[PDB]
């Protein structure tokens, strides 16, 4: 029945296909089926190219061939979840499992097929199942991913550091962590594992943009900038690195070569409210208040549960002789602000300009209340207190 | 004799060997000594299957040498038995083979000995409740893998078709201080079964796909074995997995490992010679023009390498001097592994791999734009009428949206969008100059699982111009997801080319508003 079975092996190994399928057709021709390695190796040939339909075939015959064999109903099940069907994967692998109780390939396709179906208790203890058979690295990926998901990195970071202790070399896991240290206040241990990526690679595009980020934040635009230079030229036309490269102009005042990176990304992502609150921003700052109204707004448009938006709305429109628009949309932020005390402080300034010095009082009493480092915003808090 | 692997029968012997892989694993045509010549003189071997591997040893008289046989567990060969331990397979004795032709071993290769002799199987039922060979080698599915209506039974499974050997030797007179077993299945496992104990405590494999060149690799004096992934990227996992940096010193695919006598030989696959050593480093630069496929090194010392051929995908023997090529040549095909078993000081290998069998013994900064003076123009006059140009597109936004819901409502009125609770979307397809055109209406249901069972499609045309068969024809019940191609042929009739709009309208059948509609703009007839 399988009288050539390891030259298919080894022509498959090598990467052929080619000489694979010749001797796989002229064993199942010589052998009229029954070959359970001619159909098996075929099957994977299949699913290699595009094709995972006569694979899922193939394997349909290799499991109807050794009916008592658990890889072939792993195989199928696998065959089913490369296409969208998870509800099935998982009811082949629980018989795949019933089978076999020791591996851990079946824990982990199903935490990642209950993944897909938002059973996450289920691909919770699945996952923690297959971590306890074998550790490997995807498996601490789709529980991180279900912790992110659920809940909080709080129960995030426990796992990736976990993970990133032993083979430390995946740059995936590096950078999650890094990206997940991001998210929260830590910035020194971002960069510790941030730098930790780039000593492997360093054009790592995921990781540089999160670096420049990082570096931004912190003034010194001229080394993300140079971050960003890295990484310029194997993508050319993204628009998260233009935004940021548009940020790093508008930086170091360059308003107009920062209004060109931002419209450039804004033109290759135009549902994307980051870049048009930038253009807002700068808009405002090169006082132009014509623009800056209509870039705040589409921000609006695509985020409207936002607080900053607003303010600088209302900035926009205290300039455009429109000052009701600006009281109105004062009120949305400050209903809608909970830890920003620039719109207060913003808010009293049109209240106290328009001759009212009455609920001034109150917009700065707001402000008070909130509260840091801003060296403008310091002074205008002073100036509308004593004058007040 | 039509081999899967090779062998050395004599790792320090005037001798040789070889394995056969036949039809359903017959491993019987294994040539033998008197290697000055090694001649049809073929010691009896008694094995189950084929031995899909073969390996050697030190302390033994190469008797360590394993028949990894698939299905079974690779033995150490001992001319006519073997010497297995605990999970490596048992007897000559063909376990699965001796089933098909121990009670129906009648007649030859033809259903004259099962399907059209039933005398001496319907007798005899010895191999009980068949499990691991239901069917004979001389017979087929029909009537001989599907005559089980005697037992019809089942088993469990197994390991795997164990696609690597490679042992440490010179412990093999004890058989079990050689540990190293490496075992590269099929399952992608880098199995190491305890050597003589049996235990395989760690059965831990640094392939993390299939292995294209899983043996002949990780020969560190200190014991490092060498794997080789699927992707191409080479792993350094060594004795009890221990962990090392992978290398990943390819482009291509490396499924082109080769032992050189001091470092692990790996191939290139886009025609370049790999050249390492075990950090990693790529000693050598590319000395093969094409693709090779199974390298190999004669006899020098850890400080030396002799004869190191190799392989090409185009056959051609590529004798490689230490230092300078040798030949290029068109012959038939090549191998996995050879040996240099010359027993009489020759240099060349003198082993044969072919399509046909052959058993050969020859012996030959950024781009950041710039703006001009219109740009500062036009900023100078946004900042000096910014007020009147944010009121005027505000304006101009608000007849936008005025005139945009105007057209809207307009549309559902005449209900002439193709796109248009009630999930549908349709297209009509012209195809065809001449006076017969081919039009194929692409309809498709868009809902989550809810089929649409009473539609219909009317069409809409001036007849005298267009002559359609059948304007007017239910549709299929749709089923969410599927394009339905429903076609019609139209026709021209105007003996002068006029071009008119066709209709589309899409319906239920209790219903008399349609529930959407397309348009098409005939082309030109081109007629006669």
């Amino acid at each position: 029945l399988e009288k050539q079975n390891w030259l298919i092996h080894l022509y498959y190994i090598q990467k052929d296909y080619e000489a694979c399928k010749a001797v796989i057709k002229e064993q199942l021709q010589e052998t009229h089926g029954l070959c359970e390695y001619a159909i098996y190796v075929q099957a994977l040939i299949f699913r290699l190219e595009g094709n995972i339909q006569e694979s899922l075939r193939l394997f349909q015959m290799c499991a109807f061939l050794s009916p008592q064999c658990a890889d072939n109903l792993k195989q199928v099940a696998r065959s089913l979840f490369l296409l969208g069907k998870h509800k099935a994967a998982i009811e082949v692998y629980n018989e795949a499992a019933k089978l076999n109780q020791k591996d851990w390939e079946i824990c982990h396709n199903l935490g990642v097929c209950y993944i897909y179906l938002k059973q996450f208790d289920k691909a919770q203890d699945q996952l923690h199942n297959a971590l306890h058979l074998n550790r490997h690295d995807l498996t601490y990926i789709m529980l991180g991913k279900i912790f992110l998901l659920k809940g909080d990195l709080d129960k995030a970071i426990e796992i990736y550091k976990k993970a990133v202790e032993f083979s430390p070399e995946n740059t995936e896991l590096l950078t999650t962590l890094g990206l997940l240290y991001l998210q929260l206040g830590i910035y020194q241990k971002a960069f510790e594992h941030l730098g930790n990526t780039l000593t492997y690679d360093p054009t790592n595009y995921k990781a540089i943009l999160a670096a420049g980020s990082m570096m931004q934040t912190h003034g010194d635009f001229d080394v993300a900038l140079t971050k960003y230079k890295v990484v310029a030229c194997a993508v050319i036309e993204s628009p998260p690195l233009w935004n940021n490269i548009g940020m790093c102009f508008f930086g170091k005042k360059k308003y107009v070569a920062a209004i060109s990176c931002l419209k450039r990304a804004n033109y290759l992502a135009p549902l994307d409210w980051k870049i048009l609150y930038n253009l807002g921003l700068v808009h405002l700052t090169m006082q132009q208040y014509a623009s800056a109204f209509h870039f705040l707004s589409a921000a609006i448009n695509f985020q409207p549960k936002m607080g900053e938006l607003y303010m600088l709305l209302a900035v926009a429109l205290t300039n455009l002789e429109d000052s009701e628009n600006a009281k109105r949309a004062y009120e949305e932020a400050v209903r809608l602000d909970k830890c920003n005390p620039l719109v207060n402080l913003n808010y009293a300034v049109l209240l106290y300009n328009q001759g009212e010095k009455r609920d001034a009082l109150a917009q700065y009493q707001e402000m008070e209340k909130k509260v840091s480092s801003s060296l403008e915003f310091d002074p205008e808090m002073v100036e509308v207190a004593q004058k007040l | 004799a039509c081999l899967a692997l090779a062998d050395f029968h004599g790792d320090g012997e005037y001798k040789l060997a070889m394995g056969d892989l036949g039809p359903d694993g017959r491993q019987p045509r294994l040539k033998v000594l008197k290697g000055h010549t090694l001649v049809s003189q073929k010691p009896l071997p008694d094995l189950p299957a084929a031995a899909v591997t073969f390996l050697m040893a030190s302390h033994e008289p190469r008797t360590p040498a394993l028949a990894i046989a698939s299905g079974p567990c690779v033995y150490v060969y001992k001319n006519l038995k073997p010497y297995f331990k605990f999970s490596l397979p048992s007897l000559p004795t063909n376990p699965l083979e001796q089933d098909l032709w121990n009670q129906a071993k009648e007649d030859q290769i033809d259903p004259l000995t099962l399907k059209e002799m039933l005398e001496g199987i319907r007798e005899k039922a010895e191999v009980p409740l068949s499990v691991q060979s239901l069917r004979f080698l001389p017979l087929e599915l029909s009537e001989m893998e599907a005559f089980v209506n005697q037992h019809k039974s089942k088993s469990i499974r197994r390991q795997t078709v164990i696609t690597t050997m490679t042992t440490l030797k010179k412990n093999l007179a004890d058989e079990d201080a050689v540990s190293c077993l490496v075992l590269g299945t099929e399952n992608k496992e880098l199995l190491v079964l305890d050597p003589e104990a049996f235990t395989i405590l760690a059965k831990m494999s640094l392939p993390s796909v299939p292995a294209f060149l899983e043996a002949s690799g990780q020969f560190d004096v200190e014991f490092r074995l060498a794997a080789a992934c699927r992707n191409g990227s080479i792993y350094i996992l060594r004795r009890d997995s221990k962990r090392p940096k992978y290398c990943i010193e390819l482009g291509a695919q490396p499924v082109g490992l080769v032992g050189v006598h001091k470092v692990l030989v790996v191939g290139s696959n886009q025609d370049s010679l790999h050249g390492f050593t075990y950090k990693g480093k790529r000693l050598w630069t590319v000395q093969m023009p094409a693709a090779i496929l199974a390298m190999n090194l004669l006899e020098q010392h850890s400080r030396g390498l002799q004869a190191v051929m190799a392989a090409l995908a185009n056959e051609e023997v590529r004798i490689y001097h230490d230092k300078v090529l040798l030949n290029v040549i068109r012959t038939p095909e090549a191998v996995t592994s050879l040996c240099f078993g010359r027993y009489g000081r020759e240099d060349n290998t003198l082993i044969m791999t072919t399509l046909g069998g052959g058993l050969i013994i020859k012996i030959l900064k950024l781009n950041v734009p710039r703006k001009t003076r219109l740009y500062v123009d036009q900023t100078l006059r946004e900042r000096e009428a910014g007020t009147a140009m944010h009121r005027t597109f505000q304006a101009d936004l608000y007849l936008l949206r005025l005139r945009a819901a105007r057209a809207y409502v307009q549309a559902l009125e005449s209900s002439l969008s193709p796109v248009s609770r009630e999930p549908l979307k349709l297209h009509a397809v012209v195809q065809g100059l001449g006076p017969t055109f081919k039009l194929t209406l692409h309809l498709q249901n868009t809902s989550t699982a809810r089929p649409i069972l009473g539609l219909v499609v009317c069409f809409l045309y001036n007849e005298v111009l267009y002559a359609l068969p059948r304007a007017f024809f239910k549709v299929p019940l749709l089923v969410p997801g599927l394009n339905y191609p429903l076609e019609t042929f139209v026709k021209s009739l105007s003996d002068k080319g006029i071009s008119d709009i066709i209709k589309v309208l899409v319906l239920r059948e209790g219903q008399s508003t349609p529930l959407l509609s397309a348009h098409i703009n005939m082309p030109m007839s081109e007629g006669l």
